[PDB]
């Protein structure tokens, strides 16, 4: 399991570590950005193994590490988003808005 | 055998229409319950049997004519959703 924690220091290294590939290809860290990244990448370790997968990664943490839930609720404890307790609060929050879309025009290739 | 002939259970043909008429003779038959008389005399109805059989009859027949009147009731709400989505 990753910890806050492990994610924070993967983040540091992965900014220090960006830096560190601008300063070895030559361009400025500031506007250095994912695409250089990926082109620097594939430049220093070339890799034709047809799996893009297989192929050296030099990601964001984010992107790399999986996902986590969203606190709900703050420290008062008094959730956040009024249709909170449906347990679906998202969905039924969206069809509430498309309800009222509707209710307004009554009154009133792609897949 | 006492009785005027050709008036109790007489069909007219009209225009030639021999099956129509069989076929409403048959009808006539059947709605004055002359063909389930004339059937069921065929052999003898214990009177147990047949009391039991009159009470099951009668009591199918209201259970039926509740459940009708209860479907028809409940047909109203049957209709298109009015507050779809919510």
């Amino acid at each position: 399991t990753y910890t806050e924690d492990f994610i924070k220091k993967q983040i540091e290294e992965f900014n220090i570590g960006k830096r560190h590939l601008a300063n070895m290809m030559g361009e400025d860290p500031e506007t250095f950005t994912q695409e250089d990244i990926d082109r620097a990448i594939a430049y220093l370790f070339p890799s034709g193994l047809f799996e893009k997968r297989a192929r050296p990664v030099m990601k964001h943490p984010e992107q790399i590490f999986p996902r986590q839930r969203a606190i709900q609720w703050g420290e008062d404890g008094r959730p956040f988003h009024y249709l909170f307790y449906t347990g679906k609060q998202s969905y039924y929050s969206l069809m509430h808005d498309v309800y009222g879309m509707l209710l307004n025009l009554e009154k009133h290739g792609s897949r | 055998a006492k009785h005027l002939k050709f008036i109790a259970r007489t069909v007219m043909v009209q225009e030639g229409n021999v099956e129509s008429a069989y076929r409403t003779l048959n009808r006539i038959l059947t709605m004055d319950g002359l063909i389930e008389d004339i059937k069921h005399r065929r052999y003898y109805e214990k009177p147990c049997r047949r009391r039991q059989r009159e009470s099951y009859e009668r009591c199918r027949r209201i259970y039926n004519m509740e459940m009708a009147r209860k479907i028809n009731f409940l047909m109203r709400k049957n209709r298109a959703d009015p507050w779809q989505g919510c």
